């Protein structure tokens, strides 16, 4: 029952800031030989946990979507530790998403190539395409724009990072992943809290 | 009223200044150029005028980017969104820059003498067409000029420029210029409004803001990103410095991120065409591999027929582009 | 009766081996010994003693290769084609064959010192049953040793070697040991009967024929192919000189080709294997490339799970190889 | 009517040898940067003038196999010239074979892996495979073994040309296919007609 208790923490603490990401990012710009699966792991509990809808894990390199496994086993692990396992697997599984580079750059090619292709087939025109149509394209589809990403590393750059998604994103930097505390996750939540969304008003 | 102060370095600026040079320098530099109204109520002065201070600080920090080596500028000058403000302030942006564009043409042979290119980026045809015509006169004149290049969003978002690459490359399928498969992530980055310059080696937003705003998405995917707290109008030489001695440290592991990039997409790339070389020789029956080097010279002409093709959409796109008599 | 003179290299001899050891030295000669019944009739004496007298010439030739450094020799003895002649005469090489292995045998222990490694090569249950009990006493004794390597090829050709390492291979894949799949270049070039040795650096053939008469077909197919008029009882040690000066004049050429040939295998083999991982990449629906690097890790395991299977296959083979109760 | 002389001529010369080669390969040990067409079409020509079944044209770089139409196309050229296309150009495709090395060792491996997936079946027998059933599957099938090899070039190798069919060819070597004479040519053929062949006897 300690667990319920956690959980209620967990939600007061999202619940108590004046916004709460829907759509997280982590750019880890920095991923080491062995990666720390159990610190992205627990960044991406968190998010659970105080209330974010959907995490994606990102680096350059794309060794965790070569590692995707592994990073879910962790995630489950430490989702069943201090907090049914098809419901809590798919769960996972549509909260969070494991990208690398061409998620970005190659899929808004690869969303050109489906409409060309209509184009081609005289079923589409060019002047079909807008802003809104080719949003509904991408491989992103239904799934809300990140409005939050936790970049970690030394690297001072989105490193490819969804270009066409984080046109609005606040991207907070954080020197690094590896024994992050929640604390200081929460202190990057307050920040966003606080940021101040104008939309060229 | 002018697009460019003619003030030298400082001794401290100019030392500083020399050191740096030693490393790597960016050859182009993005700023968003924020916090102008911001600016105009910490001074208790009009909104008109933080902008016009706004326009005065783009043209004194275009001088220190000369004074540096630093010779091509891209700025955010107006979004789309911001068509969303006040009849008001959107007046007196399009009056601001309707009076420094003109200003530009009665200053111009002087653009002449230090080879300046003036280029405007954006959906154009969203602005008063007084302006357009303006701004038309604007890249007519600097075409052909060398010594630097100042590139303005104005009507801009990045979304728009992405989206309008994508409807120019299915213009050119509708035309039998392209094949769909001949989209690639090199030709959308040729279809851009940025077509003729470099990505950015350093994007720059004032004001503390910590977001891109639709800014250049695509093209600095893979730059040096600098958020300074100080507002745009009280910009100084030591921002735009330390915001340089940010892309110096950076410069080494985002290069190499840079190049592992391109050196994973055209491997990425020559595999894809090489599976399509072996689907197309699984058809026919002939061989996936033999001493008559055949899927050798396939991938040599698949490849050809696609550059060729792409070649010359690229100049169909270029003379539509500037086929203007908007000047 | 024994197997090699013990004569060392006279002033002149001995001078220009040093003049081409200089140069690229042959690793590996082997012999075709032909012209033994011409010989014997030009000097007026019986067949066997040509044959005899021939064997002789082996011994001494034996010394001059160790003289000069070269540490593998292997001879054409035998012929399964020459189980066609009379039985007078084959009779006579058998008897002949019987006399120098059991001597070999006698001779043995000095076989340690000079660390002399015999392998007797061929389809040799052909053989008297007497004859091969001889000859397999002689590869079990001197297993083991290092100093120099003779490959004697009796009752040999190699149509019967190609087809006896193909054999094995259909053996492997009969015993769940091999795929199909895996049967290579390489892997057939392991089960040859010489597969303990490199291929060929000379080819020497004597008497005047240009032909290869069954002989290390496949092993000499790079080889530097060397036809001399010299009747073989009447080799010297300038034409073993000569045959060596052929090779070090074709050896740049010979190199580069093998290399090409070669790089232009492992090359197809690699397509070959590309081709298959995207053919499993076709089905199952996945991508032919992707940041995954997919396609890289089948690839790995492919090749990988084939070595595994390859060289599980080569110990069964050489255990089966060893396996002989018949010393 | 001057080329029925000329046939007359190349006849009575092949038939005036003590034997001739059914199967002729020229194996070229160093080809140019441009190849000389015309020399090896002439060879080509000249064989089937005086009479030889079957010509493989041989380098091992596969120039000529890569340059297949080009040669086939001099030696109609050379075959019209001093000697119904579609029949010129079947009976040449039937006696002219171009080969490269992939048609020896590469070959033989391709009859191994056949032979060795019927075993896989449980239709074949490992023991099965004699001398005799191994020839059968290669890709030579009833086309005789090529009994003479004209070499041309400083290499003195085979460079890989048919292993297993040049168990018994004899082996001519001549320094240089270019600008060669129909003399120099035929006197190649006098030394093979004049060659011994015992078969192990
Ligand atoms: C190209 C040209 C000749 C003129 C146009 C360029 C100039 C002078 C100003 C840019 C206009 C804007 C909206 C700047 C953003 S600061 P803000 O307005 O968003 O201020 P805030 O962030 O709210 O403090
Ligand atoms: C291995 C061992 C201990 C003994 C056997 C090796 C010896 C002494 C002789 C080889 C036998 C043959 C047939 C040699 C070929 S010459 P030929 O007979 O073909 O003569 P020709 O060409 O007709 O003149
Ligand atoms: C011309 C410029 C610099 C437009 C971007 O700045 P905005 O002020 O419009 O962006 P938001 O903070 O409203 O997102
Ligand atoms: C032991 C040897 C050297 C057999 C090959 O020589 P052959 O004399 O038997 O070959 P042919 O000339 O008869 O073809
Ligand atoms: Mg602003
Ligand atoms: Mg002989």
């Amino acid at each position: 029952l300690a667990a319920a208790h956690h959980r209620m923490r967990w939600r007061a603490d999202g619940r108590s800031l004046e916004k709460l990401p829907v759509h997280m990012g982590l750019v880890i710009t920095e991923v080491e030989q062995e990666p720390s699966f159990s610190d992205i792991a627990s960044l991406v509990v968190w998010c659970m946990a105080v209330g974010i809808s959907y995490i994606s894990v990102y680096d350059h390199q794309g060794i965790f979507k070569r590692n995707n496994s592994r990073l879910m086993d962790e995630i489950l692990k430490q989702q069943q530790e201090l907090l049914d396992k098809d419901d809590q697997v798919l769960n996972c599984h549509l909260a969070v998403k494991v990208l690398s580079p061409e998620d970005g750059k190659a899929d808004i090619v690869r969303a050109a190539q489906d409409f060309c292709q209509l184009v081609a087939q005289k079923q589409k025109r060019p002047t079909d395409l807008d802003v809104d149509t080719l949003a509904s394209l991408l491989s992103s589809n239904g799934c809300p724009d990140p409005d939050l990403v936790l970049k970690f590393g030394p690297v001072d750059s989105t490193l490819g990072f969804l270009p066409w998604h984080i046109r609005l994103t606040e991207i907070v930097s954080l020197p690094s992943h590896l024994n992050i505390s929640y604390e200081d996750f929460f202190s990057a939540l307050r920040q966003y809290a606080a940021c101040e969304q104008r939309l060229g008003k | 009223m002018s697009w460019i102060k003619e003030g030298e370095l400082s001794l401290w600026e100019r030392f500083c200044a020399n050191i740096i040079k030693a490393g790597p320098m960016p050859k182009h530099i993005a700023f968003i150029m924020d916090g102008n109204r911001r600016y105009a109520k910490k001074c208790q002065v009009e909104r008109q005028e933080g902008h016009s201070q706004g326009f005065n600080k783009l043209a004194e920090t275009l001088r220190w980017c000369l004074n540096l080596g630093i010779l091509e500028v891209t700025v955010y000058a107006f979004s789309i969104e911001n068509f969303k403000r006040s009849k008001s302030e959107v007046d007196g942006l399009m009056d601001l820059a309707r009076q420094k564009f003109s200003r530009l043409m009665e200053e111009k042979e002087k653009l002449q003498k230090h080879g300046v290119c003036i280029r405007v980026l954006g959906d154009l045809h969203l602005l008063p067409l007084d302006l357009q015509e303006l701004i038309a006169q604007a890249v007519q004149a600097t075409k052909n000029y060398n010594k630097c290049f100042l590139n303005v969003c104005f009507a801009y978002t990045s979304r728009h420029e992405i989206s309008n690459a994508v409807r120019e490359m299915a213009w050119g399928v509708e035309q039998g210029l392209l094949d769909p498969s001949d989209i690639s992530e090199s030709l959308l980055d040729k279809c851009l409004y940025t077509n003729r310059s470099p990505h950015p080696d350093i994007l720059i937003r004032t004001s503390g803001e910590v977001r891109l705003s639709d800014f250049l998405l695509w093209q600095t995917s893979h730059s040096c990103l600098v958020f300074q707290p100080v507002l745009w109008p009280e910009y100084t030489f030591w921002n735009l410095f330390e915001a340089i001695l940010q892309f110096q440290m950076n410069h080494s592991v985002l290069q190499k991120a840079r190049d592992m990039y391109a050196e994973e997409r055209k491997r990425q790339q020559l595999e894809r065409d090489q599976a399509t070389v072996t689907e197309q020789l699984l058809r026919e029956g002939l061989q996936a591999s033999g001493d008559a080097q055949l899927r050798r010279t396939r991938l040599h002409k698949l490849s050809a027929r696609r550059e060729e093709r792409v070649q010359g959409f690229l100049q169909a796109l270029e003379l539509k582009r500037a086929d203007w008599l908007a000047r």
